[PDB]
């Protein structure tokens, strides 16, 4: 048994309306619940056996019955009303839960800042010089960056994680980092990092030379 | 005519006190914990306080008893108000079920002799429609009243009670063979063992079928309770015919049951699923005809054998919708062969006549 | 609504794979003797997972099937609590273990319909934590350069490099810098050993006037290091 559950990503603006859809693999009964997670606390329950409304949940979480399409329904969305959305299946002692659904606020455009860092001295001991090509304060979440040295592309050698939405600016923030060894640092010269993004009109791509010069 | 224009009161108010709980328990589910076998315990307890009660008031009814019943459901109902804790709940529904219980027979029992020798038309007809109405309009009523002060509702009914008193003293006045109770006090019970596993389970075979909003369903079976009642009015005439005492209920069955079979083939919400609500007219004209074949049964004493049908009968609405939820899982279908079985289980039953004629 | 049902639960922490945990689901006002027990749990990042359960009276112990048999979830309604066992520990369990509770009925009136109730309650959760290399996390400083982005405004930051396992806090000036601090969510490297940056935004002119340190809090190894950032 799975529930399959789509879409996994919404960008809705303040009092708009969304609709979160669950697919169950076999039509079981009306026993399915929605539940939202606020980023690290604990679920509660908004809708169970997918109609009704929980005690003490706005009347704006309408969910629907539709043939085994379960959907939630939010007709207008409140600054109380950003976190995870799970639905449940409760078939006969076999629970399982969806891929989960989030939801996440709209800001206009913003530029992303690009900062590039030189290794520091300690890493030269060990070897590994890591450096670091910065995102700072954006939206939207898609970005990427293609490292250059000597003008040459890399490809496995950059991990990159994003941060969740500040909640004051809105905005998100990325950090690509590169590792080598001295075996493979001490034959390249010039570093670069390139950044391309929907708001970012024109490639942006400064950085730093060997000899701090 | 004005003796039991007062007593149809005690009885509507029985059965919206039944029917008026239901949209203010949700409100103190929560607060009190309430889980699902305590629920269920609930639930029992007015099934087996009025099982065992219900004959006694035919042991003690050869005027008093409606009044003391009555008395009591007022105090019953109060106390249920008054909302503690389950150990004050439970105990409230006990001797709620005793008042129930015990007014149920004393009713039943008294309208069979005051009314004169067409004890059918008015007097059963409209004893057997009130009760719907009391089911339909228990709901309706308690929706206004449970936005305010959710436990006014409540002590309404409770209110309510005090007055069915006063109108039940001043505006009235007073003036063996256990072998052949047999064919009809187990017979309530087959029917009520699948019946009630029909009206109980149809607000959930038609929400897996096609789809019903709760608006939707109630429109369904309040024109259900209309169309039935309109004939249940003229039923003076149906049994005068149709061979009065007996034959009636097996025809009644022949017909629900073939309207049961229609009913399992139906998609479409308003065209052929809606109108097929006419199904319980033919479970609408067998409660009167059970009651007055228990008042016929006996020549005096009818306070005992309107309590031999309150008690099997709540015997049946009780063991039948446990089954029915039990057995809904495993299929989508369940409930309606339950009805299609005790029908054709009845039907079996009541043609059993014919051999008991040949002998006395 | 008026209710005050706490789930409480306790005993997560730091294990070796083949390890033996017992997680107590210490239950709290309400009568156990007729209620559900549900144990789901989390990974970190990722969406819930249910992997236990037990009906308190008259049920059998349901389990998940990817992680059946390495569990043994048992309630005691003697000291009001239930516990689930913890044996032939594997690095797919790492979790966040909440300890949940849900039932849902009918109550049905005489073909209308009448009710749904859900009753819901949840718990807080005990971070387990799964196979172990432990090490202290090794701090760098990504020092600010001099390229003057957009007048008063530069970044720096501090790497924390090849720890094992989660979770290290970082702070700037101990307290004393939120005011744009980013410590973005750690990676899990293909060495094995996780790391996790942090930089902040601080105006240029300030810089080599103000200190700033980075205190790496890792519990596990017990171990805080400082490093001093300054523009060189």
């Amino acid at each position: 048994i799975q529930m399959t559950q789509s879409p996994s990503s919404l960008s809705a603006s303040v009092g708009d309306r969304v609709t979160i859809t669950c697919r169950a693999s076999q039509s079981v009964s009306s026993a399915v619940a929605w539940y939202q997670q606020k980023p690290g606390k604990a679920p509660k329950l908004l809708i169970y056996s997918a109609s009704s409304l929980y005690s003490g949940v706005p009347s704006r979480f309408s969910g629907s019955r539709s043939g085994t399409d379960f959907t939630l329904t939010i007709s207008s969305l409140q600054p109380e009303d950003f976190a995870t959305y799970y639905c449940q299946q409760s078939s006969s002692s076999l629970i399982t839960f969806g891929q989960g659904t989030k939801v996440e606020i709209k800001r206009t455009v913003a530029a992303p800042s690009v900062f590039i860092f030189p290794p520091s001295d300690s890493q030269l001991k060990s070897g590994t010089a890591s450096v670091v090509c910065l995102l700072n304060n954006f939206y939207p979440r898609e970005a990427k960056v293609q490292w250059k040295v000597d003008n040459a592309l890399q490809s496995g050698n950059s991990q990159e994680s994003v941060t969740e939405q500040d909640s004051k600016d809105s905005t998100y923030s990325l950090s690509s980092t590169l590792t080598l060894s001295k075996a493979d640092y001490e034959k390249h010269k010039v570093y670069a990092c390139e950044v391309t993004h929907q708001g970012l009109s024109s490639p942006v791509t400064k950085s730093f030379n060997r000899g701090e010069c | 005519n004005k003796q039991i224009f007062v007593l149809y009161f005690n009885i509507f108010l029985i059965f919206l006190g039944i029917g008026l709980v239901i949209p203010v328990l949700p409100v103190y589910l929560k607060d009190l914990g309430l889980t699902g076998s305590d629920l269920g315990l609930l639930v029992a307890a007015f099934a087996l306080s009025q099982m065992i009660i219900s004959p006694f008031g035919g042991t003690l009814a050869d005027k008093l008893i409606i009044c003391i019943g009555l008395i009591l459901f007022s105090v019953s109902e109060f106390m249920f108000a008054v909302g503690h804790n389950f150990s004050v709940l439970m105990l409230s529904r006990v001797i709620g079920g005793m008042s129930a219980g015990m007014v149920m027979p004393g009713v039943t029992g008294l309208i069979a002799d005051i009314s004169p020798s067409h004890q059918k038309a008015k007097n059963f007809g409209y004893m057997s429609a009130i009760i719907n109405s009391g089911f339909i309009l228990g709901p309706g009523i308690g929706g206004f009243m449970a936005e305010v002060s959710h436990r006014m509702p409540f002590y309404f009914a409770g209110a309510l009670g005090i007055l069915a008193f006063i109108m039940s003293i001043v505006l009235i006045h007073d003036p063996i063979n256990w072998k052949v109770f047999i064919t009809p006090v187990i017979l309530t019970l087959v029917l009520s063992f699948g019946l009630s596993a029909f009206e109980t389970l149809y607000s959930l075979y038609t929400a897996d079928k096609v789809n019903y909003s709760p608006k939707d369903i109630s429109i369904a079976i309040t024109g259900g309770g209309i169309f039935g009642a309109l004939f249940q009015i003229y039923f003076f005439d149906k049994f005068m015919k149709y061979f009065s005492e007996l034959t009636f209920i097996a025809w009644s069955l022949l017909y629900s049951v073939v309207v049961l079979i229609l009913l399992v083939f139906a998609n479409d919400y308003w065209s052929i699923m809606l109108i097929s609500f006419v199904v319980f007219i033919g479970f609408d004209m067998i409660r009167p005809a059970i009651t007055n074949y228990f008042s016929n049964i006996a020549g005096e004493r009818q306070g005992f054998a309107g309590g031999l049908n309150s008690t099997f009968t709540s015997m049946g609405n009780f063991i039948g919708p446990l089954i029915a939820g039990a057995l809904f899982d495993v299929h989508i279908e369940a409930p309606i062969y339950m009805a299609i079985g005790v029908s054709l289980a009845g039907v079996v039953i009541v043609l059993i006549e014919k051999q008991h004629r040949a002998k006395l | 609504e008026i209710s005050e049902v706490q789930l409480v639960e306790s005993g997560g922490g730091l294990v070796q794979p083949g390890g033996s945990l017992r997680l107590s689901c210490a239950a709290s006002g309400f009568t156990f003797s007729s209620s559900s027990i549900h144990w789901v749990r989390q990974a970190p990042g990722k969406g819930l997972e249910w992997v236990a359960s037990i009906s308190s009276s008259s049920g059998s112990t349901s389990y998940a099937d990817s992680v059946k048999g390495r569990f043994t979830i048992s309630a005691d309604t003697s000291k009001n609590t239930a516990y689930l066992q913890m044996n032939s520990l594997r690095a797919e369990d790492t979790a966040v273990y909440y300890c949940a509770r849900w039932e849902t009925g009918y109550y049905p009136y005489w073909r209308m319909y009448g009710f749904y109730w859900a009753l819901d309650y949840w718990g807080q959760g005990t971070l387990v934590t799964v196979f172990n290399q432990i090490k202290g996390p090794s701090v760098f400083p990504l020092a600010p350069s001099s390229k003057s982005t957009s007048g008063g405004t530069a970044a720096l930051g501090c790497l924390v490099k090849d720890y094992f396992p989660e979770p290290v806090t970082v702070s700037w000036n101990s307290g004393a810098l939120t005011s744009g601090v980013h410590t973005f969510p750690a990676v899990l490297q293909s060495s094995g050993l996780y790391s996790l940056s942090s930089v902040v935004t601080v105006p240029s002119s300030s810089l080599g006037t103000q200190t700033y340190i980075c205190n790496v809090n890792h519990k596990p190894s017990n171990t805080k290091v400082d490093k001093k950032v300054e523009p060189k």
